[PDB]
């Protein structure tokens, strides 16, 4: 049977501070006991100050940042260029990943 | 859901049904009425899956007095059970059926008689002196069959009743705290409240 | 017989200007804004006077922080308006924040040419959309059934709309107060009503960041006429 | 005449009346302006108000970071087609990773356009489009028309009045060309282009919009005082 | 490409017509010639094969159709509209009958479903009526022989004898003379072919008439042998050469 | 009368008069050519010079259809691209199935039975173009010009747009001086002076020659355009013949 | 007068538009014929290359439907080719669906039936086209069945069509009288496709060379056009007797 | 487009009527007369054939008088091909009712639904309108007794006695004049013929031209029985009356 | 589908089709609607130019849409027909969604909303008809009644009339009818309803029908006897 997910290793860490706020990933890529990539960057600048990863299953992963990278160039298009503020960002995204409830996007996000 | 009864006697129907709604560990609730008044004269009972007893039941009854407004009249007994059996009927070949079994209760008065329809989740309608679903008719049907005339009054009605509730009550391994007992004759429906 | 999204020889669309002359008859609705709010009043113009001219409701809410004023064919406006207060609430849902009044007017607005042979005409109703977002603060627009929206220091519509522009041409300055705009829509409203104006034929309201958008009593606005009427009569 | 009622129907001439309609709302349309050099190109667009009281109805919209375009006619035609545009640059960045050729982006319009000219019950858009960009072959302009027909130019105008700052930017063709690295003066050029559109109203702070586009600038739009500079 | 005419194209006329059932009547006064005659044991049906051309040959068109064993059809008016009526009429005869109930329907609902293919041509979006009268010959063990006629409105009316077309005033009145209710088979083809003779300008013989029966079972026609009860079809397309001996007793 | 005011309607004549109408748009258009030559075609089109802000060699006229077609018209240039999109799914379908490109008789039925279908319903207009294509497949070199109608033939010469008449004469006499045949390079030598003599039509205005072509010696049959010294030395032959 | 621009009845009870479209017909200026052999059927039309600019090997009225049928077509081009690719079509899912090649005068009662609907549906035109259709039908024999814009169709012994069609079937049919036959008595195809040009010359009074005309010859199991080169050697023997 | 040549079926005039309706009902005056007349004890349904030929079939003839159900009947005047299409669907109203609920659908329901199918094609579709009205003769438990109409508008009401068809001014007028509550099915009989003999626009009123129905509460042991007259028997109540 | 946009705009800005149903409005019988302090009724005009009618069987007038609201209406009876239907419909839907009958002024809102959907819709001509609608909101004792035309504007009247001569009764109760002391009782409330209408019916009781609804689901139709009482009572005060 073909089993549409996989595990591409990796873990991530965000952690906020008073005025400034960090999100850090390992660059290790895997599948299985085969390293892919010593440097797949995991970590994204998104636009308007915001940085994402979507860690667990890397093309899930990339699917959800490349469609959260894209809500934030419509979100300016649609409410003339306004900033798109963080716990809209993150609203946004819950819909993102709602949106796939009964297919999930396998990743654990953090912004 | 678990127990409803139906009696139909000389000049009523009663129907007794269970208070208990259980979730798996805990009683939710120990004072539910599982029933719907379909027509002034026509009360269903009805037992089976979660959401699916009440979802069926109302939807029933919206239909049912829709058809009041729309005519002005109140249909027959048998003629709610023949729609209600279709509905079912329907149901068993969809996508997700309805997991519902009920007993409709109703004073016809062009007749003057009272009458219950016994209907499972399938669409299997049968009028009866007499009926339950699920587990309850097990116990109950034997008593009945002993102690059952077809002109009873609907005091001797209610008294063969309470000896099906003890005998449910000392032989089944659930405890469906207690029934709402509620009859169907010419004046309407009205709900014993001791019990 | 022709089209319905036929182009005249002179490059308008037929259709959409014959809903304009449905709009000229309308009764009479102004639109105010100030930096303390924005003001938007309507005249009722009951047909009889045994109808119950508090069930006239040609301003109406959208969300808490953007209002609206009709005028025309005043039964167009209710998909409209449904329109405008799903995609407000939908966009909260989305967003966990308020819409901005121009995003609001541009949604309302894409509904206006979906018209052919989608809905069979026009709509017959032009409205006047006044809100508040933290961007672009206090906001008026007029939205018409081409699809156009234009934003507003003020604006009057319906059938005393030419008359009314002409004298909030004047009026109006950046500096006016909130009590200014709500007496001045009553003077406007007022000049141009056939019927004499009171509590009963005529309705204001606002929209304020504080308090959000309300529709005024009655007896609010019957002291607002009170006051109007004592200071023309005071030169 | 007879054959004006709709955009199926060949007049005896072979001509389309409602193309031709369609055309006219864009002479009736407040003038804009498109040039550019071999590094940048620019949009300039006269701003029209309903009053004094009204806001002046902007004429430009961003389509993506190297891509944007102008407008003159019916305004709800000219969002449709912008957010036609939006997504076929937005397609191209997604699936191919790749900016779409301003050439490509006029072709599509004009597919777009011919399909409301040849089908019953459709009528065609009210608008006209000055697109610019910056792609892998350098500075573009183009002109849209809703006939279908577009047309890549060095420069051009659209609008109300805009024979005047055509044969103007047609003069200065071998000037404006030569600005490279230098926005400032290309707009300058620009703006003396739509000035020669005018009559009785001049450039004021938000009667004015300008665009740009080049080399190391992404498609930003300049109103209010940010083109007070280039009154 | 679109069908867009999703209205009628009939409609009523001030007056109260129905302007293209007229109209279609019209052209199927314009058509040739036919009839129907009943007899006591049979029905006959008749027409003239109107040859568009002596290089044609007038044997590959069928005017006289059979619909299923034990009925058979005639028309008067647009051959092409009677063409794919006979397709149609074979054809729900089966889907509508035969597959439902394993046996032929009964001439009169064959009829109806005929009438009623009709009858949404005169209603229906973007199309006219059939400019076609039918006359529809059958036999069936319950109703036992009958004869139908149908016109372009979806209408029809069982005939002891009737005609259609061109001479039908005169050919109706040629009838209503010669038939009785003691018409044996025989004497029906004999007026038959008198009544025919009369519209019929040029030739007059088995290759320019057409002429079919609804009469007894014929066995020898069925093609196998071995089950009692299938006795074989009705309807028989009379020969050039049996016409010919019927026109020498004339 | 009002026989003319709806697409798909026969006169009493038995035409089409929105076709016919139609044809009046192609003819109001610049002129386009094609010629067959030995091994491949030529194709070569008019471009006015509306003024001095159009970008020379931009404004591409001639299209190619999957790798070895051509493809030209004159007319009203959107539904010349509309068809040539349509031809190039027929193509693009055709090789997904049957995995050769498309043959040119295949492809011409392709663009004919789609223009045709033009001329069925009034929900459609007929197209306002007649285009000239062709390109070499396994049987050769193949030129054809297509109409409103959805008519087409294959020819030796075409020629359509407001400069036919000028461009039908030069063809002819090439096809009588040249019954042997006519090569490649000959070929864009000959289109570009067509074009030249053509242009005494549209005389007012200047333009700009613009040749393309497919030949199995020249471009391995492929379609490519005509470009820098070898549409100068073409240039200059048609500057040449004219004075 | 609606009436006359979409297929619906007039107050006459006739088809204005489908009388149109039999005008249609004749604006090709072309006339055709086909007559039967023993063993064949021909089918000659007269080819018009009026441009010398055109293709001449492309012009043709003449259609290959199946390896069995042909198909000569009186009427415009672009209407000829959508019956041509459309019997192509019907003739090709037939042999799928039934299991054997599609009868020359069942694809012309399919191609009437198909002309019929437009002569009954508003949203669709006739063709302005008469389909000739010739085999040897396995069945049948030689066979000719014609097909109009009205959806008339019928068998022929020979028929003729175009604008010249009365002066050519008056001359077949007194040559029918003649012989008291239904065919022209003759073993190979080669004399029949003689004798079909001869009468064509006869009845029209033009003589013709290689170039003005083309022909279709349908043999048992496969239906062909004849080359210029083939004609020619048809018109020399003509000639030399 | 196609728009040119659409009649637009479903329209107001500026006077507020609808165009085809109008136009179907004059169709409608010019058809077969028919009668319904309701008594205490049963409902007669008479009505005249419009095509007298000698040569029609009249035995197994069926033009006006259709069946709907054991209990209800109807009586068309108009296009008989399109109140053909309109029975077949009240035919399997009256039987999906059956289905459902296990009762003969009232009378009142079957007519509403035809009625709000005639309603219908005057509002939307843009299709012509049936050109039918229809006499409903029917008995249920709930009313007994019932004769209803329905025309082309969808509009339908209910009556003691009803013509539809030809010279229904004349027809109403002498059952008005004639008409008793107490009035009784051999009385009605009598009346239905007896107006029909006047107003016909033939010579005289014979067997041929007639079809006739009674539902009588008269059938053995209190049931209801539908009677479709055959030709003898409408010619023997001609003779029995005295109109022949 | 038919697509065809019947409802569309004039060069004046009127829409003839909603102009046209409104004549059609205009043709139809009279209707009337007043409502007292504790009660409303809804009058309504049979014209007497239909007898041997049977009155048990005819449609009545005035229509339950629930238990606590009534519609009558003024226009082409077939369309109105199909309002009550989808009103009767959306009415159930309420009580089965929300657990509450509808309120008066919702009931409305829907009837209104889909006569104005037909305005604005392909292939579809408006409804020939305005309604009347009246009753009272649950647990609630404030009288309502709210009218609707065909273009879909609806609104509230403490008396209104549609139908033929509805100008007149109108005119009547302008006049007869006090804002600051509405009928008290259910007999002044009637009184003024059949007095309303005996301006414009000219014929005694037959061609009046009146239907009292009052709070809680209380609506019971007069009968003829009783109306005629009224009728009788009237004409007596008036010879004076
Ligand atoms: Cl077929």
């Amino acid at each position: 049977q073909f089993n549409p997910y996989g595990d591409n290793g990796g873990t991530i860490l965000g952690i906020a501070g008073e005025d400034f706020a960090v999100l850090a990933g390992d660059t290790r890529n895997i599948t299985d006991y085969s390293i892919n990539s010593r440097y797949e960057p995991k970590v994204f600048d998104c636009g308007d100050n915001i940085v994402m990863s979507a860690n667990g299953f890397a093309a899930d992963g990339d699917a959800l940042v490349k469609r959260f990278k894209n809500s934030v160039k419509w979100y300016h298009f649609d409410h003339n260029d306004k900033k798109l503020s963080i716990n809209s960002a993150a609203r946004n995204i819950q819909h993102l990943l709602y949106g796939k409830r009964f297919f999930p996007y396998y990743v654990h996000t953090i912004i | 859901m678990d127990i409803i009864l139906g009696i139909r006697v000389q000049d009523s129907v009663i129907l007794a049904s269970s208070k208990a709604v259980t979730r798996g560990i805990s009683v939710l609730k120990d004072s539910d009425d599982k029933t719907r008044q379909l027509s002034p004269h026509t009360l269903m009972s009805f037992a089976g899956e979660a959401g699916d007893t009440v979802q069926f039941a109302e939807y029933i009854q919206a239909n049912i007095q829709l058809y009041s407004i729309r005519e002005d009249y109140e249909l027959s007994p048998q003629a709610v059970s023949s729609f209600v059996r279709q509905e079912l009927a329907k149901s068993i070949r969809s996508r997700r059926p309805y997991q519902v079994n009920v007993l409709i209760g109703g004073y016809d008065k062009k007749k003057n008689k009272p009458e219950l329809y016994q209907i499972d989740y399938l669409g299997t309608k049968v009028e009866l002196p007499y009926g339950a679903h699920g587990y309850s008719g097990f116990y109950t049907f034997s008593l009945l069959d002993h102690h059952y005339r077809p002109d009873m009054t609907t005091e001797e009605g209610l008294d063969l009743l309470k000896l099906c509730v003890q005998e449910l009550e000392k032989r089944m391994p659930m405890d469906f705290k207690g029934v709402i007992v509620k009859i169907v004759d010419k004046d309407g429906i009205r709900q014993v409240d001791d019990f | 017989d022709r089209g319905v999204s036929t182009f005249s020889p002179e490059g308008r669309l037929f259709q959409v200007e014959y809903s304009l002359e449905a709009i000229k008859l309308g009764s009479t609705a102004i639109g105010i804004a100030t930096k303390e709010g924005v003001v938007l009043g309507v005249e009722k113009r009951a047909t009889s006077p045994l109808l119950e001219s508090d069930s006239i409701e040609k301003i109406v809410e959208i969300d808490r922080h953007i209002g609206c004023a009709m005028s025309g064919l005043t039964a167009d406006a209710r998909s409209m308006i449904e329109h405008a207060r799903t995609a407000a609430v939908t966009h909260n849902l989305y967003y966990d924040e308020d819409i901005n009044v121009e995003s609001l007017t541009q949604s309302v607005c894409d509904l206006a040419l979906r018209f052919g042979e989608l809905m069979s005409r026009p709509f017959g109703v032009a409205l006047l959309i006044a809100g508040h977002d933290a961007d672009d603060g206090y906001q008026l627009f007029h939205a018409e059934p081409s699809g156009t929206f234009y934003r507003y220091n003020a604006k009057a519509i319906g059938s005393g709309s030419e008359g009314a522009q002409a004298e909030l041409l004047n009026e109006w300055h950046s500096s006016l107060t909130l009590k200014e705009a709500e007496l001045l829509v009553l003077k406007i409203l007022k000049q141009v009503m056939e019927e004499k104006l009171d509590e009963n034929n005529a309705q204001l309201s606002c929209i304020t960041k504080q308090d959000g958008f309300k529709i005024y009593d009655n007896e609010k606005t019957a002291e607002l006429i009170k006051e109007l009427k004592e200071k023309e009569a005071a030169e | 005449n007879n054959y004006d009622g709709d955009t199926v129907t060949f007049s005896p001439t072979g001509r389309l009346f409602q193309v031709e309609y369609a055309l006219e709302a864009i002479k009736q349309g407040s003038v804009t302006v498109g040039l550019r050099s071999n590094t940048h190109a620019v949009l300039v667009a006269l701003k029209r108000n309903a009053d004094e009281l009204s806001s002046y109805q902007k004429k430009i919209i961003k389509c993506d970071e190297h891509m944007g375009l102008s407008l003159a006619g019916l305004a709800p035609d000219a969002r449709v087609l912008s957010n036609y545009l939006r997504q076929q640059c937005n397609y191209s960045s997604l699936v191919f990773n790749r900016k779409l050729a301003v050439e490509r982006a006029g072709h599509l319009l004009c597919d777009k356009a011919q399909k409301n000219t040849q089908s019953y019950g459709g009528r065609p858009y009210g608008v006209g489009l000055l697109i610019i960009g910056y792609d892998k072959s350098g500075a573009h302009l183009l002109e849209f028309q809703p006939s279908g027909n577009v047309t890549e130019l060095y420069g051009t105008a659209i609008g109300a009045r805009s024979q005047g700052a055509k044969t103007y930017l047609e003069r200065t063709l071998d000037t404006f060309i030569k600005i490279d690295g230098n926005p400032d003066e290309l707009i300058k050029a620009g703006v003396e282009a739509i000035s020669q559109s005018l009559r009785d109203e001049s450039l004021t702070v938000d009667n004015l919009s300008i665009a740009i586009v080049g080399k190391d600038t992404p498609f930003t739009i300049y109103d209010g005082e940010a083109v007070a500079k280039y009154i | 490409m679109t069908d867009r005419y999703s209205f009628s194209l009939t409609t009523f006329s001030p007056s109260g017509k129905l302007g293209q059932i007229d109209y279609a009547l019209t052209a199927v006064k314009q058509g040739v010639t036919s009839l129907g005659i009943k007899a006591t044991n049979g029905v006959v049906i008749a027409t003239e094969k109107k040859s568009s051309s002596p290089l044609a040959m007038s044997e590959t068109l069928s005017k006289v159709s059979l619909l299923t064993p034990d009925i058979g059809a005639v028309y008067s008016g647009m051959g092409p509209d009677y063409r794919v009526l006979v397709d149609k009429s074979r054809k729900v005869a089966h889907t509508s009958y035969k597959r439902i109930y394993g046996e032929y329907p009964p001439t009169k609902l064959l009829v109806s479903e005929v009438a009623k293919i009709m009858q949404e041509a005169t209603q229906s979006g973007g199309v006219r009526p059939f400019g076609v009268s039918l006359l529809i010959a059958g036999h069936d063990e319950f109703n036992g022989f009958s004869l139908y006629q149908v016109d372009p409105s979806g209408s029809y009316f069982p005939w002891k004898a009737t005609a259609i077309g061109k001479g039908s005033v005169a050919a109706k009145t040629f009838l209503e003379k010669r038939w009785n209710d003691e018409l044996e088979l025989e004497d029906a083809i004999h007026i038959a072919l008198l009544t025919l003779k009369e519209s019929v300008e040029g030739e007059f013989n088995g290759d320019t008439i057409e002429l079919a029966i609804i009469g007894d079972e014929n066995p020898d026609l069925l093609g196998y042998t071995g089950i009692p009860t299938d006795k074989g079809p009705r309807f028989r397309k009379l020969t050039s050469q049996e016409i010919n001996d019927r026109l020498e007793a004339l | 009368t009002g026989y003319d005011l709806s697409n798909s309607v026969f006169s009493p004549d038995g035409r089409n008069f929105q076709v016919e109408y139609a044809v009046k748009a192609v003819e109001n258009g610049t002129t386009s050519i094609g010629i067959k030559c030995n091994d491949g075609v030529v194709f070569a089109v008019e471009k006015l010079i509306t003024s001095k802000l159009l970008v020379p060699q931009k404004n591409v006229k001639i299209q190619v259809v999957d790798r070895h077609i051509g493809c030209v018209y004159s007319g009203l240039i959107p539904d010349g691209r509309h068809l040539v999109n349509r031809g190039r799914e027929e193509a693009a379908s055709f090789k997904k199935l049957y995995k050769t490109p498309i043959p040119i008789p295949a492809f011409a039925d392709r663009l004919g039975q789609y223009v045709q279908a033009h001329t069925l319903y009034n929900s459609v207009r007929p197209f306002g173009v007649s285009t000239i294509f062709g390109g070499v497949d396994k049987n050769g070199a193949h030129l054809y010009m297509l109409e409103p109608s959805g008519s087409y033939w294959g020819y030796k010469g075409a020629a359509t747009g407001k400069g036919r008449q000028s461009a039908k004469a030069e063809l002819e006499k090439l096809v009588d001086h040249h019954p042997e045949g006519l090569s490649a390079r000959e070929a864009v030598k000959q289109a570009a002076k067509i074009i030249y003599l053509a242009h005494e039509d549209n005389k007012e205005k200047d333009f700009e020659l613009e040749i393309s072509w497919c030949s199995l010696s020249e471009t391995n049959g492929l379609h490519k355009f005509v470009k820098g010294d070898l549409l100068q030395e073409a240039i200059d032959f048609a500057q040449k013949e004219i004075n | 007068g609606y009436d006359r621009h979409i297929t619906i009845f007039s107050p006459e009870g006739r088809l204005y538009q489908v009388e149109y479209a039999f005008k249609a017909t004749n604006q090709t200026n072309i006339n055709s014929l086909a007559v039967r052999g023993k063993d064949c059927t021909v089918v000659i039309s007269q080819k018009k290359v009026p441009d010398k600019l055109l293709d001449p090997t492309t012009v043709s009225y003449i259609f290959c439907i199946s390896r069995t049928i042909g198909m000569v077509v009186n009427g415009p081009i672009p209407d000829a080719r959508n019956a041509a690719l459309r019997a192509k079509a019907e003739a090709a899912e037939f042999r799928y669906k039934y299991g054997y090649d599609m009868p020359c005068d069942v694809l012309a009662k399919r191609m009437a039936n198909l002309s019929q609907i437009y002569t009954q549906r508003a949203y669709m035109r006739p063709l302005g086209v008469i389909l000739t259709f010739v085999s040897v039908d396995e069945e049948l024999g030689p066979s000719i069945y014609k097909t109009d814009p009205a959806g008339y169709y019928v068998g022929y012994k020979a028929t003729a069509t175009g604008p010249k069609q009365q002066e050519i079937t008056t001359n077949l049919e007194n040559h029918f009288k003649k012989s008291k036959i239904d065919h022209i008595n003759e073993e190979s195809w080669e004399k029949v496709v003689e004798f079909a040009i001869t009468h064509m010359i006869d009845a029209l009074g033009t003589e013709f060379s290689k170039n003005d005309l083309e022909v279709g010859v349908a043999t048992k199991d496969k239906f062909f056009t004849l080359s210029a080169e083939n004609i020619e050697e048809r018109l020399v023997a003509i000639a030399e007797q | 487009g196609s728009r040119r040549y659409d009649s637009r079926t479903t329209i107001f005039s500026p006077e507020g009527r609808l165009y085809q309706v109008e136009y179907a009902l004059e169709s409608i005056s010019h058809a077969g007369t028919a009668i319904g007349i309701m008594a205490s004890d049963g409902i007669v349904l008479a009505a005249e054939r419009k095509v007298t030929s000698t040569l029609l079939e009249q035995d197994t003839s069926t033009e006006k008088l259709y069946k709907l159900n054991d209990k209800i009947a109807v009586a068309v005047a108009g296009l008989t091909a399109d109140a053909e299409i309109l029975i077949n669907t009240a035919r399997i109203h009256a039987q999906n009712y059956l289905k459902t609920y296990n009762e003969d659908i009232p009378v009142e329901i079957l007519v509403r639904r035809l009625s709000d199918i005639k309603q219908g094609y005057t509002q939307h579709g843009g299709l012509r309108p049936f050109g039918v009205s229809f006499i409903y003769a029917g008995y249920d438990d709930r009313y007994g007794y019932q004769l209803y109409t329905s025309n082309p508008s969808g509009n339908y009401t209910g009556w003691k006695a009803i013509s539809v068809g030809a010279n229904t001014s004349a027809a109403q007028t002498l059952l008005q004049m004639d008409y008793k509550d107490d009035m009784k099915v051999d009385d009605a009989i009598e009346l239905a013929l007896k107006t029909l003999s006047k107003t016909t626009d033939s010579s005289a009123l014979t067997y041929d031209r007639l079809e006739f129905a009674t539902i009588r509460k008269g059938a053995n042991d209190g049931e209801v029985y539908q009677k479709i007259f055959k030709p003898q028997e409408i010619k023997d109540i001609l003779v029995k009356t005295g109109i022949t | 589908g038919y697509d065809r946009a019947l409802s569309i705009f004039s060069p004046d800005g009127h829409i003839f089709q909603v102009e046209y149903a409104l004549e059609a409005v205009k043709r139809g019988t009279c209707a009337v609607g007043v409502k007292g302090k504790n009660c409303v009724v809804l009058g309504c005009e049979r014209r007497s130019t239909l007898k041997l009618q049977d009155t048990r069987i005819t449609p009545s007038k005035v229509s339950k849409i629930d238990s606590h609201v009534v519609l009558s209406f003024s226009g082409l009876n077939a369309d109105s027909r199909i309002l009550i239907e989808k009103a009767r419909v959306e009415a159930q839907s309420h009580r089965l969604t929300l657990e509450d009958p509808v309120t008066v002024e919702y009931l409305t809102r829907y009837v209104a909303g889909v006569q104005q959907r037909y305005t604005q819709s392909g292939g579809v001509r408006p409804f020939g008809v305005s309604t009347l609608i009246a009753g009272f909101d649950p647990r609630d004792d404030e009288p309502k009644l709210y009218q609707t035309e065909p273009s879909g504007i609806y609104s509230s009247w403490s008396a209104q009339t549609i139908g033929r001569n509805s100008k007149t009764v109108r005119e009547f109760l302008e006049k007869n009818y006090d804002r600051k002391e509405p009928p008290a009782t259910v007999e002044e409330c009637v009184k003024l309803t059949v007095r309303s209408l005996l301006e414009v019916v000219q014929t005694g009781a037959k061609n009046i029908e009146i239907t009292v609804v009052k709070p809680d689901s209380d609506i019971v139709a007069l009968s003829s006897e009783e109306i005629n009482q009224y009728v009788t009572q009237i004409e007596q005060e008036k010879q004076e």
